[PDB]
């Protein structure tokens, strides 16, 4: 529940390790997990809140001018000066025009001249940073198994909010009954702040990595300011006319706000109104499931006569949730849910309610399961066999391994070698994978990064071509690696 | 409380257009569907159409096809019905009310459904007369 | 100015879409191709250069798509 | 389309009597049907949903019945304040439609 | 002297109203009446719906939006025909006469 | 957007200076060189490519300055 | 697909791609028809008008 | 039993009103206000003046 | 004869919209331009805008930008002016008249000129008052 | 933009007198200017076009003059029925505009 | 328009006859042959082409029947 419909989801089978799992989860995503026992739980990730920021930088997108005296000396001798040139709150420039008997003064040459202007700013940018502290994640970890209440409506109380901060750990969580659960974050392995900047414009904000936000042009000003009006730049802002010969002029540059939007593209935005809203990012938690009850056990199996309200509801590969309403006496007794083949019981589904259960009686309890690739015959009925429902799942086994591989590919991309961690306990091969791709892609990382759609795909085809030139079998280390990383990473990214 | 205040009765010339308002209170104005139902004096109830406060999706009956626009102001938590090309037949009382449903956008039949559409939480109605 | 260095390759990109998402690329292309249509001669001369220099064929192709990339 | 027929059109009855209405649907509407009471000059009001169900705050003398195309509304004991016109409502498919109504006259 | 005005570019605008809709199904690509007046802006996108959304079928849904559009600032760009346009020249003698 | 079309080569000029007046050129250079400083690796790989393809020394030089030009 | 009376059962895609004026299931006064280019052709005789 | 309606194709229509405009044969590409409401159909063409 | 009959005077509430009609006779209704000129009582003449009977081309003054629509019915040989967002300042008398017209679409200067603007047979004027 | 100035704002005169008005243009309007007479409660009326020209059906005592920015309207002999307010009209460029008007008072 | 794309090959068929029911095929042939009768010259030139290109006798036959198919 609370997962269903989000697509893009993360089925994690089994635990082992004596209860050891590795989950990598981020907002738009969510995760459904299972073991040979313990109730199926779902990890859905919601707002991340960094509390205390601190303000580094002042950028102004607009200003105005006034006053703005100017001066020139003479033919030759001297380079003109003006007193207001001393308060750096003004802007200054030297230029050269000319003078003479028309100008009236001295002997006929190309003169030095100066100007200055008051400078005062319109709308700002508040950009702040947050230390890898004072920042926290909030998770809903929701049980399956009935009540009624939407496979959906993340609002409403089931999986608590299980808040966590690096300042704390071990993420002790409780739910009704079985609900003892232990999680462990690694937020310091998260977005890698101190590389990060949160930037508030008039009321939209953007999360962009630090350096670029340093190097960005336009008027500078340090976090201290208040009165300073001390801005250091302005050369890229207000431009000065110098028509053909005489005079010169100063011009307010005009708001760049939109153009700055055009710049901040290629960056995830963030809404920030009160203190933080922060979304996106990702995190990786490790899950120890030991003390979990199955949520009921030694019962009787229903009685009989279920009467069922709904559909089929095949979403996203499998799960096929059904809603049913039991009718009878027997009180919270197990529901004999089964998924089988034609007749002649070969029976194979796989059921995710695991151990569905009747509640207080009347209440639309619901279920989800995974029929095979083909025809499916689903049976909840027992004593007079009650309800059989015919089903057909379309698709292809091969196709499912294929699409799965696509998933895992996107995972190799987006969320890197933490991806390799996203499975659980592969002993050697998993670890050595995480390391190999770790330093390996790391060196491909950043080095040939900062590049865009075009140059990516293009460099890809050219280097795979030079690989196809076939020297010394090294072509493969060219070539297959080349075309793969280049192309596949080419179209998937930039979203 | 659950409440509806429609604007007062009006009279218009034939061929014209009239705008009737429906204000609500006692719940989250985006949590319920709105429908307009008309009653001609010598007749019973007739379903004009539907608007969703959340997001603005709308729909209308075939009889009023082309003739009726529905809008809203969320800030005021208010809905507006408007009828065009007024004709004497249009003279009737109009009504507005709600639905509990699921949302984004406005139809549904499979989800929940029913629940006193306009019998317990219905406005007070308003009279409109098309006359010369 | 901010007109260029539009924070793109960079890193940190998340599962969720960012900003111009799925535009600014096809913007970039459409833009530059438009400018190609406007100044065909420069295409011509450039291509000629491609046929002049290097010119082991793949080379020509490459240095040509420089012509594309010359300047908006 | 979902033609809803209401019968009878009117009834007169003495206090305390049991009264029943019937609504017949051109299509199977399953459990979607409704029963209104409306007093003159008043907005309509709730009585029965899902054809089977009283609302909280509604007196108990009211009941409703029927399933596929056919339905019956019932007041066990006629009471004078119950004078009104009553309705049944098809919600199914959403070309939303009402029954024509049934008026009562106390004896 | 005489120009004539060809083009209106606006450098800034604002939005309001801005209704939106989705059909939820598969079936249908959603529609909204204000999509009719081109003074609005419109877009189709696709999200998803289901029992959480509450309605049908569990799939990736069509969805739409529109907005009222109004601009405060412009560019007045005009053109002038190779007619009434004129040059002014000073043709000055040398030879004394002070200043 | 208008961020790029910046009405340059075009024509019509005049005897009098126009707008950014001996800046926007040196702007263009300074910013791209800055971006080079920020992402040295890409310079490295690119140069390597220059040593790979063609390589006809003058060729290398060319395609190299290209791969410098290639950053948007 | 119901025409004036008679109807036809045809598979979806083709029924999407079919030309002629579009309009979505919502309608509701919309009169919003896409298309019309394939409908309602415009004359332009030799020079003047249209 | 229960269908749901996706599509409206019309096989026939009619026209009326139907204003038109031209600027003169360089500056400008002509405009007309009713081009606003997409319920109209619009086209640009070129003739001479 | 050359003639104009405008509809009679009207009064509206602020923020509203009013529709004034101009009927003509005595010539070919497509052979002359139409303009609307307003006069506030304590003021002189003000040029509101222009419509061409032939083809429908239109134009308007900057002051009334956004506020005024002009249409026609050729069959009736009649023009319609309409003003939106009525305000008390709008209260005035309105006038309509013609021009001797080269052809297609409306507004010319170079081709000589009309040699008037609602003074010959623009009509009889009509009073409109924006009041609460 | 084009600002049409009208002078004087009003005049009083005895019958038979010669009266003249002047309109001054912020830009050169060449020969486009107009002269209205309007009697109270009446639609405006034609007098002078192209600044130089009587209309047919207009009495001959009327005349108009001026070219670039400046213009003069003239009645040779004041006549009582001529009491009205008079105007001048710039058509040039089409941000169509009028003079403020000049009222007469008979002596 | 609907004049073409006449929902033919498609699928789904059934045990029962559908619509034009042993006509529209016969139609298709008769009309195109008719149009052949009307414009014999085009047949001539086309056939000549068949004798020109390929010509690998079976080839000629093929490209000929195509150039018959080719008229819209
Ligand atoms: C999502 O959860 C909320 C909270 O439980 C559901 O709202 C409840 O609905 C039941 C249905 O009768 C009411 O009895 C409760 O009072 C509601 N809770 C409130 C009002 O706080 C909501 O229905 C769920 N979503 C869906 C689609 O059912
Ligand atoms: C440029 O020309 C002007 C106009 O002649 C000069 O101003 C004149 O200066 C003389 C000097 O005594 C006065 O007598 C005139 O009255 C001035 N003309 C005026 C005030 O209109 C001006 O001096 C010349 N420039 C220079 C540098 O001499
Ligand atoms: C500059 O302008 C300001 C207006 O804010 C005013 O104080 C005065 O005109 C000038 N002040 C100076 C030159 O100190
Ligand atoms: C937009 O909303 C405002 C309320 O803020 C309302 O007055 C106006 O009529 C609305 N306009 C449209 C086109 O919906
Ligand atoms: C079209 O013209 C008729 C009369 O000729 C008029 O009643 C109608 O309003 C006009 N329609 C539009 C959209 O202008």
């Amino acid at each position: 529940m609370r997962c269903i419909g989000i697509s893009n989801r993360d089925f994690v089978e089994g635990v082992s390790g004596g209860s050891w799992v590795d989950i990598v989860l981020e907002h738009g995503s969510c995760v459904t997990t299972m073991a040979k026992n313990k109730p199926t739980l779902d990890f859905e990730l919601i707002k991340t809140e960094a509390k205390h920021p601190a303000t580094l930088r002042k950028y102004c997108v607009e200003a105005k001018l006034t006053n703005t005296t100017t001066a020139s000396r003479c033919p030759t001798q001297g380079e003109p000066s003006l007193n207001e040139e001393q308060d750096k709150r003004f802007v200054c420039k030297h230029s050269m025009v000319d003078r003479g008997w028309g100008n009236g003064c001295g002997l006929f040459g190309k003169g030095g001249i100066v100007t200055c202007a008051m400078f005062t700013c319109k709308k700002n940018m508040e950009g702040k940073v947050v230390q890898p502290e004072n920042l926290e994640y909030t998770i809903v970890i929701t049980p399956h198994s009935g009540e009624e209440n939407a496979v959906g409506n993340d609002t409403g109380k089931h999986g608590k909010e299980i808040k966590v901060t690096p300042q704390s750990s071990i993420t002790e969580a409780e739910l009704t009954g079985y609900g003892t659960v232990t999680m462990e974050c690694s937020p310091r392995t998260g977005l890698d702040f101190n590389e990060m900047v949160l930037l508030q414009m008039e009321n939209k904000a953007w999360l962009v990595h630090r350096q670029w936000f340093l190097d960005l042009p336009l008027p500078w000003l340090p976090g201290a300011d208040t009165q300073g009006s001390n801005w250091i730049q302005k050369e890229t802002l207000v431009t000065f006319k110098n028509p053909h010969a005489k005079k010169q002029d100063v011009v307010v540059l005009g708001s760049q706000e939109g153009a700055m939007h055009t710049a901040l593209t290629g960056a995830t935005e963030i809404q920030m109104s009160s203190g933080n809203l922060l979304f996106t990012g990702h995190l990786k938690c490790r899950l120890r499931m030991d003390k979990l009850q199955l949520k009921g056990m030694s019962y009787s199996m229903c009685t009989g006569k279920f009467k069922v309200v709904k559909e089929i509801a095949e979403t996203q590969h499998g799960t096929i949730v059904i809603r049913v309403q039991y009718e009878g006496d027997g009180s919270p007794c197990k529901i004999p849910f089964e998924i089988m083949d034609l007749e002649k019981r070969h029976v194979l589904g796989r059921l995710i309610t695991v151990n569905p259960i009747v509640t207080e009686k009347d209440s639309p309890v619901n279920i989800e399961a995974e029929p095979p690739f083909g025809d499916s015959y689903i049976i909840i009925g027992v004593e007079p066999g009650q309800l059989k429902l015919s089903w057909f799942k379309k698709g292809s086994s091969i196709g499912q391994m294929f699409e799965t591989t696509m998933r895992g590919a996107k995972r190799m991309a987006i969320l890197g070698d933490t991806a390799w961690d996203f499975g659980s306990l592969g002993g050697v091969f998993t670890s050595i994978g995480k390391a190999l791709h770790q330093v390996f892609g790391a060196i491909y990382g950043a080095a040939f990064s900062g590049v865009s759609w075009t140059m990516k795909i293009l460099i890809g085809v050219v280097i795979t071509w030079i690989g196809m030139n076939s020297r010394s079998t090294s072509l493969s280390v060219s070539l297959v690696l080349v075309g793969v990383v280049t192309l596949y990473l080419g179209v998937m990214v930039q979203a | 409380e659950v409440q509806l205040v429609q604007s007062g009765p009006d009279v218009e010339k034939p061929g014209a257009s009239v705008k009737v308002s429906c204000k609500a209170s006692g719940y989250t104005f985006t949590s319920n569907y709105i429908h307009w139902v008309r009653q001609a004096p010598g007749q019973g109830l007739e379903w004009m159409g539907v608007i969703n406060p959340r997001g603005g999706s709308t729909a209308s009956a075939q009889k009023f096809q082309g003739r009726i626009t529905m809008t809203r102001d969320t800030s005021t938590s208010t809905v507006y019905m408007e009828l065009s090309s007024l004709r004497s037949d249009d003279t009737a009382v109009y009504y507005c009310a709600r639905g509990g449903r699921a949302l984004f956008y406005d139809s549904y039949t499979t989800p929940r459904d029913g629940g006193s559409w306009w019998f317990d939480p219905w406005g007070q109605g308003s009279l409109v007369t098309v006359s010369s | 100015s901010v007109a260029l260095v539009p924070h793109v390759g960079m890193g940190l990109e998340t599962r969720t879409e960012t900003w111009m998402s799925s535009e600014g690329a096809w913007k970039h292309a459409q833009r530059i191709e438009t400018w190609i249509l406007r100044h065909p001669g420069f295409t011509i001369m450039a291509a000629i250069l491609a046929y002049t220099i290097g010119t082991t064929y793949f080379q020509r192709v490459l240095i040509f798509i420089l012509l594309t990339a010359v300047t908006p | 389309d979902i033609q809803l027929t209401q019968s009878p059109s009117s009834l007169s009855a003495s206090v305390g009597d049991r009264v029943t209405f019937t609504c017949q649907a051109s299509q199977d509407i399953r459990k979607y049907l409704n029963w209104y009471q409306q007093k003159p000059g008043k907005a309509p009001k709730l009585l029965i949903y899902d054809a089977s169900n009283l609302k909280t705050g509604v007196p108990s003398r009211f009941s409703g019945s029927g399933s596929g195309t056919d339905f019956t509304f019932t007041i066990s004991s006629l009471q004078p304040e119950d004078v009104a016109t009553y309705y049944c409502q098809q919600f199914d498919d959403l070309p939303i439609t009402f029954g024509q109504g049934t008026r009562l006259q106390i004896k």
